[PDB]
């Protein structure tokens, strides 16, 4: 009820989609006494209809992660705020009006005092709305926290696991199905969260322009080859702590599969199934949470191109920009950002907030055969 | 019929959100600053004059509808 | 002495036909492998 | 046009374009780079390049 | 830095460019690019020229 | 610093959330409903304020954009 | 830096990754919108629960999008010739194993959405092999991550 | 500035934005034109609303023409040689996107009003996937501006 | 002014904007007025009714004629390589443009001719559908135009 | 030491080329099998989730290019050598264009192998048997990826 | 007595080629003679084990293959000649083009084979018997790939 | 004496060349004329041991591309002469395109042969006729090549 629109809202994240989403929503809500006095109408507001409480979720949610990285329209917001200051730079650094030839696109400096202090109270400041180089900024950080929203609700799902054996009474099945599967997740992956977290606190702008990649030393924990001086290490003792948790994770593939079958030859071959697709169904689990920064960023591109291309058509004119200009511009607008940025915007979010429930969600915990209770009554006669 | 039900919620919209378009560009924002071509400020406010006649313009397809 | 000459490398032939070689051997390894998969026919009417 | 080469070296390997008349030669040269013109040379510069 | 370039009218003649102009008798190597194209004195003895017959002669002492 | 101001005021949903809860037949949603929607908005606030806190690159401004908020801010 | 004819391959990697995935996100486009057509005149109520192998087609555009982003943002003046084959190498295999990922859609969503009209206990089946199929237009893009890192 | 021959990359990036968009174009109006007519002899009452998916790809025309003016207009001569390749692949990028975005349009509006035909209830369900085949070349719009002003 | 071998490429733009525009125009009178003969034995009336998507081909012939001329009088003993690199890709904007838009008038107009024979409420839907076919080779007249006289 | 500049373009072409080749091959072992899937599930609705074994034995084929695609992508140093290249590029042909027959033969036998599963179930022994064969094939081109590419 | 720089090329392609080709021959021996399993099995499902002796002798095509892909890998400097180099490039073409072609041999028997045993059971022991000498091709290409790759 | 450094790719080349193409020969005599076998058998199972003759006579097709490729791989020799090398070339093409289109011969004779013996039986001994006329062809390219390659 909570995570399926709240992974909605991180790959599509936007203030004024976020306001058109809900106001759909509360007429679909506060008017719904005489839609459902109307028989039926067609699936584009049948099966809409029986969803609007999602769609009430996800315009509530999309406003708050629409707030965060500020993207209102693609365009952004001042709340007490914009901590990159640019008049230091004319003092300190030299840099006198050269501005106008030379270098027409000039890049600010973090570690030149007073131009950056305080990480904008709540959210991404709006500074980098009018950068141009806004994209590799967002790049490291969409990306890297599809991978901290993908690690803690993978671990959340396996978590549920545990109360599936404890309520059964199957504490067979904890020995070798949910505390072998939750050291194999945290030292692989929930080493990468905090080696994330680390790198976000530990390198600031004045030391260490070589910094670690976060990606080669992933990578390098599985092929054993250490030293070398193009990547400096993250901290002291990396190789003493990164080999030990790579080697309590190579143990967990035995402690999964030997030890399980003693209870034949059909607990050993199809049971090595449900080791191996999770052994490396895990890894590709992860790597799909990549789609909610994939869509995140192919929403934001897309907001764009309707402001800069057609809106700003209608905006930047002299003399009658405003008048019969911008009434034909905007009602082609209108048409514009609902057909695309709002129905098949909003139907790939849909499903790739959805599958990333079925299939990297409901497989740590649920299995689900299952049967449908149906009780004997005469709801299905209402009124027709 | 539909083509008369589709036309105010457009015109709905089209009044919250041209309103909002015109006090945006009445208070000079510095996140708009590509729609230009104290006397810069002069200029925000002649599309904010700009952006409220069409503002207005929607009611009049309200009423039509 | 001005006019210098554009440096090219002694082993110029040699790199050419290892990229022009290969680079359509993999284009014709390429186009019809996508040519089988475009012309399938699995078979459907049911 | 002139002429421009990147190895005329001698000791020839495969194709060194400078090979002496007997083979045990004592001397031997290497040009790393080489650029000669003769015979139409005007305003004091190279021609376009016949390369090697 | 600059070419060797042999004139005999007013106008110039034969011209020649390397990087590293380098010889070896036996096995003793010595690079002489420094001795060529940047001292700006060569001793260019008998340098011909006949439109259909030239000779190019760099001496070193 | 608002990092030790949000962990409360996001941390009274969650904490004392499940303390002030009607004793209706909903309260197993509801109580599910407030704890995971402070412990989702908080963690994305967490993970976006700490990606600028100690940064490594600066905004990349266009040319009229260099004079401009001088006189704005 | 490098030569003035280096820049040419770090653009020919960004215009592979979006020439050759939306073609792969075409033909799951093309060959399943043919399987709605010719489904609904049969079972019409799986006009809303079938568009699901467009829409995950949907998504190898965007896949080859995002590597054309991070490799035209990576673009300046004077990069090396080392550094633009890398992305070229990151614009075929995203491009070129989307076109992999958009045929596999297109061949299984038109057949399975057709044997989902006669039987709807295919549908939990059908879109489990749409995540076999998917996933080489994700593994694309991991190796399409590590090559423009570099 | 930069040499003799660098225009040319610039005006070929200028042509493919017109040439491939206009040939995508065309084959989403002819493809989907050939089943207005298959439509006609039974329901004459639906000829001007299947006009839909030869406007849907007439928007793919002028996707390459808003390129192919853009780049049109910032051509001089003497443009670098990195300056004129960001314009070669921001015209092969919207021109080979924009022709495999008039195909799928082309196949399911081709498809889809053959079924309208037989059944009214598609048409709400054509229209869907149109929007997802027309996308494809609004992708290589956004990769094509970022290239080009780049 | 310029090379010697300067005037080459201008000259494969004032050729391949016509013979390339006149192949679209031959394969849209060529398929559509095979489409006329075997609309004329059922319904002979509307003989004089069904020219326009012949008329509306010779458009297109039309259209890379002006180009062709336009680039034929911009032509001096040494042009500049970035003038004549202007006019080749002013001439396949227009040329490869028209053979998009002949192709597609050629195949809607055959099987518009053959569907008002049946039913002649396709007649003004038939036009509706030209016009869309019509303006690539205009799109394709408006860069040129914009190219060449620069 | 450093090898030339153009050095490092055979090592990129070995590493594409094991990833794309090879999920060009898990392509076809996904498509031809799984429209036999859309095929058998009209009769036999209980075989659907025992018949999808053709359909992760080719997933396999695209896991077995994307490790060997990444083992390549670390062995890249600014000026690597001209010999050193050439390994990576003779393995990702002989990883991708194995990978490539093994996914073209699952996707045949995967296919056959569950249209004749609808008709005799006694055949599913015998096609996973099949299968086990027809997808050594890139396992036995990746073992060759692993030996040239660590030289 | 060194080789030049790009004398490397031409031995990790037969390294390759050995691997690539001789997998693409035992990819259609599976594929064309594992389509012919499914036909026989929806009339006479005793033969199937029996009838995995087409498919298990294409198997044998991709090792060899294998052998003299690490016979080639193994035998790598940097700075071998191009005479030693272009030895292990005709080692590569002559197995992996003799194992292609004794692939289609047995895909081809194979599937007609097995096709013709499930009508006449008096044929397996003929099928198998030309299968022999569709199997030799492959190891005529090995024993002469191990006679140029050790020089 | 010493030739250049690539003198010995020609002969490498026809040391291939008269395996590949003999490889070639030898598969489509042995699939095609093995097809013809499962076609007979149905009705005629007792011609089957009998008409083994159009696949043992495809084999011997590829023994002659062995015998010159193990005689072209062992005068193999560091520095070979230009002249020597393209002998051996001449000796790959005279015994590989021989053998490719005598073992096409014995292919499509052949298969029409062991199905019009199982109906005239006394077509045995002129199929028998025609083979044994189609096989020399193949020892044409091989004695001339024993002439080629020992020169
Ligand atoms: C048809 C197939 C066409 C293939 C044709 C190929 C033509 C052959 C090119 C070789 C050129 C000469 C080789 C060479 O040495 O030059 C360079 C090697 O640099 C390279 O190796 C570049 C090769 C990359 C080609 C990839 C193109 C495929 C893109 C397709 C994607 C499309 C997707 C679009 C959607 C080095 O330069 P140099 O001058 O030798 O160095 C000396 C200068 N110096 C001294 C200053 C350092
Ligand atoms: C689909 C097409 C997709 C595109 C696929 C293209 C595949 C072709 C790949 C060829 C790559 C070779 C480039 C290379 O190796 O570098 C060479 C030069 O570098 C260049 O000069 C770049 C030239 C690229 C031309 C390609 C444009 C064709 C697109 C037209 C399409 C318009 C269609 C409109 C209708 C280095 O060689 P060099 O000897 O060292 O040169 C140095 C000498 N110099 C300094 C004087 C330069
Ligand atoms: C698990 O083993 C398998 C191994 C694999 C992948 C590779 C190598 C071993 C192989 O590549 C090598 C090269 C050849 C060889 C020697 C294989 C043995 C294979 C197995 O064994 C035959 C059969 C197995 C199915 C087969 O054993 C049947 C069970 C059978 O027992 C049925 C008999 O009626 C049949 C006549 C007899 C014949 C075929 C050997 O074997 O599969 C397998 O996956
Ligand atoms: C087992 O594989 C056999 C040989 C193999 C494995 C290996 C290579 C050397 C071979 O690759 C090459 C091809 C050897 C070659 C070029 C001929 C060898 C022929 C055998 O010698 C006839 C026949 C033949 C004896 C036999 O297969 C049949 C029983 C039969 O003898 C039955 C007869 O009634 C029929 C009349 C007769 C023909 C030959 C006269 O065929 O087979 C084999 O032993
Ligand atoms: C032919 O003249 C028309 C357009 C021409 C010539 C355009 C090009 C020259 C180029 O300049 C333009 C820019 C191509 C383009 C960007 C057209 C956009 C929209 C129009 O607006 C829907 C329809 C539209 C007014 C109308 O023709 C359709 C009949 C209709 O819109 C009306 C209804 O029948 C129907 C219900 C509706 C559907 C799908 C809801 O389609 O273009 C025309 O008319
Ligand atoms: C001289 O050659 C004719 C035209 C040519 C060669 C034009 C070229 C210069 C060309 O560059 C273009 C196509 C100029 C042009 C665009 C002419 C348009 C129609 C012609 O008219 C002017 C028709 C038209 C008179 C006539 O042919 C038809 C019978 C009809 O008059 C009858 C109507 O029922 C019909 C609907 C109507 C439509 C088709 C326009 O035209 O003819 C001609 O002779
Ligand atoms: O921000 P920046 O852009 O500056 O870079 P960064 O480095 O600081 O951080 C961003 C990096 C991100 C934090 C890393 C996230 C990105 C990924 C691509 C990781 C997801 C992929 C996974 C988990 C699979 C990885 C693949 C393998 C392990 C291959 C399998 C091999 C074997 C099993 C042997
Ligand atoms: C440098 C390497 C370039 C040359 C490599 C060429 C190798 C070609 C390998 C495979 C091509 C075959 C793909 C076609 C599949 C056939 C489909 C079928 O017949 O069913
Ligand atoms: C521009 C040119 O080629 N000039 C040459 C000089 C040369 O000295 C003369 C006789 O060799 O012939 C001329 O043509
Ligand atoms: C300055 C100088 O050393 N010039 C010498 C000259 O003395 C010598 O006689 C001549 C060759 O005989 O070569 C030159
Ligand atoms: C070369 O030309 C200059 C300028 O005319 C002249 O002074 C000089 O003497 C010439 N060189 C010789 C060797 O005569
Ligand atoms: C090449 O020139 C450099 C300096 O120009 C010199 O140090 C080097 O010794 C030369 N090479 C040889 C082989 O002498
Ligand atoms: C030029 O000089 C050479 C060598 O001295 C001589 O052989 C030739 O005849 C001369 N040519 C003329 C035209 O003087």
């Amino acid at each position: 009820i909570i995570t399926f629109p709240f992974l909605f809202a991180v790959m599509f994240g936007d203030l004024g989609h976020g306001i058109l989403m809900t106001l759909f929503a509360v007429w679909m809500v506060l008017r719904e006494s005489r839609i459902l006095s109307q028989k039926n109408e067609n699936e584009m507001f049948s099966t809409i209809f029986s969803g609007r409480y999602i769609i009430l979720l996800m315009g509530v949610f999309s406003i708050y992660t629409g707030l965060i990285y500020n993207d209102c329209f693609s365009k952004s917001l001042n709340i007490f705020g914009s901590s990159w200051s640019v008049r230091p730079m004319f003092d300190i650094y030299n840099w006198t009006e050269e501005t106008l030839r030379g270098n027409p696109v000039l890049q600010l400096n973090p570690a030149v005092t007073g131009v950056f202090g305080g990480p904008y109270p709540f959210g991404i400041d709006p500074i980098w709305n009018i950068a141009t180089n806004k994209l590799t900024f967002l790049n490291s950080f969409k990306m890297k926290m599809s991978v901290i929203l993908g690690i803690i609700h993978m671990l959340f799902g396996v978590s549920l696991s545990l109360f599936n054996h404890t309520y059964f009474k199957k504490p067979l099945n904890i020995y070798f199905g949910f505390i072998p599967e939750i050291i194999f997740m945290t030292s692989l992956f929930g080493y990468l969260v905090i080696l994330i977290f680390y790198k976000w606190t530990a390198y600031n702008a004045k030391t260490s322009e070589k910094a670690p990649s976060l990606l080669i030393h992933f990578i390098n924990m599985f092929l054993f080859s250490y030293g070398d001086s193009g990547n400096s290490m993250l901290y002291s003792g990396q190789k003493g702590i990164q080999c030990f948790l790579v080697v309590v994770a190579l143990l967990c593939v035995p402690w999964m599969l030997l030890f399980k079958p003693l209870v034949f030859g059909d607990t050993m071959v199809h049971q090595a199934i449900h080791t191996i697709e999770y052994c490396l169904g895990c890894i590709s689990n992860t790597a799909s949470y990549l789609r909610l920064w994939a869509l995140s960023l192919a929403h934001a591109q897309l907001s764009e191109v309707l402001w800069t291309m057609v809106i700003h058509i209608g905006l930047k004119v002299k003399s009658l920009a405003g008048g019969l200009a911008l009434f034909f511009i905007f009602a082609a607008f209108a048409t514009l950002t609902v057909a695309i940025l709002l129905i098949m915007e909003g139907l790939s979010a849909f499903l790739h907030a959805l599958r990333l429930h079925w299939v990297e969600f409901q497989n740590k915990f649920y299995s689900g055969t299952g049967f449908k209770f149906l009780p004997f009554s005469f709801e299905h006669i209402r009124e027709g | 019929p539909k083509l008369a039900a589709c036309g105010i919620v457009l015109s709905a919209w089209g009044v919250i959100m041209l309103i909002m378009l015109g006090i945006f560009f009445n208070v000079h924002s510095a996140v708009l600053i590509e729609d230009v071509p104290q006397n810069i400020y002069n200029l925000y406010e002649q599309v904010s004059y700009n952006c409220f006649i069409a503002a207005s313009l929607y009611l009049l397809l309200g009423g039509f509808s | 002495t001005y006019n210098l000459a554009y440096k090219y490398n002694f082993e110029y032939p040699v790199v050419f036909n290892l990229v022009l070689w290969i680079m359509i051997g993999l284009a014709l390894t390429l186009i019809v492998t996508c040519y089988n998969i475009w012309n399938m026919d699995p078979g459907y009417d049911s | 046009y002139s002429f421009h080469c990147e190895h005329v070296s001698s000791e020839n390997e495969d194709g060194n374009l400078l090979v002496p008349d007997t083979q045990p030669s004592l001397w031997q040269m290497t040009f790393r780079d080489f650029q000669i013109q003769a015979f139409n040379v005007t305003d004091k510069k190279f021609s376009y390049a016949s390369d090697c | 830095n600059v070419p060797v370039s042999y004139n005999d009218s007013y106008d110039t003649r034969i011209l020649f460019w390397a990087q590293n102009f380098s010889v070896a008798y036996g096995e003793h190597w010595e690079d002489l690019t420094s001795r060529t194209f940047g001292v700006q004195d060569l001793n260019l003895t008998g340098s011909f020229w006949n439109d259909t017959v030239a000779r190019l002669v760099l001496t070193y002492d | 610093l608002p990092v030790v101001i949000f962990t409360t005021f996001w941390g009274l949903i969650g904490i004392a959330g499940p303390w002030f809860v009607p004793k209706g037949p909903n309260r197993g949603v509801i109580i599910t409903m407030l704890v995971a929607t402070a412990v989702c908005c908080y963690l994305f606030w967490l993970i976006a304020i700490l990606a600028q806190l100690n940064p490594l690159f600066g905004p990349q401004l266009k040319n009229e954009t260099i004079w401009y908020v001088r006189f704005l801010w | 830096n490098g030569p003035e004819y280096a820049s040419f391959f770090a653009v020919m990697g960004a215009s592979a990754a979006m020439v050759f995935s939306a073609l792969g996100a075409a033909y799951g486009t093309a060959k399943s919108g043919t399987g709605i057509a010719a489904m609904s005149v049969m079972r019409p109520e799986m006009i809303m629960k079938s568009i699901i192998p467009v829409v995950m087609a949907g998504i190898i555009a965007i896949y080859g999008l995002v590597v054309a982003v991070l490799i035209a943002n990576s673009l300046n003046d004077g990069i090396s010739l080392y550094r633009s084959f890398l992305q070229l190498g990151a614009g075929l295999s995203v491009g070129l194993s989307g076109l992999a990922a958009g045929f596999a859609i297109g061949i299984v969503g038109d057949a399975g959405v057709r044997g989902t009209a006669q039987q709807p206990r295919l549908f939990v089946g059908m879109i489990l092999i749409l995540i076999f199929a998917e996933v080489l237009g994700l593994y694309g893009l991991i190796v399409a991550l590590i090559l423009s890192t570099k």
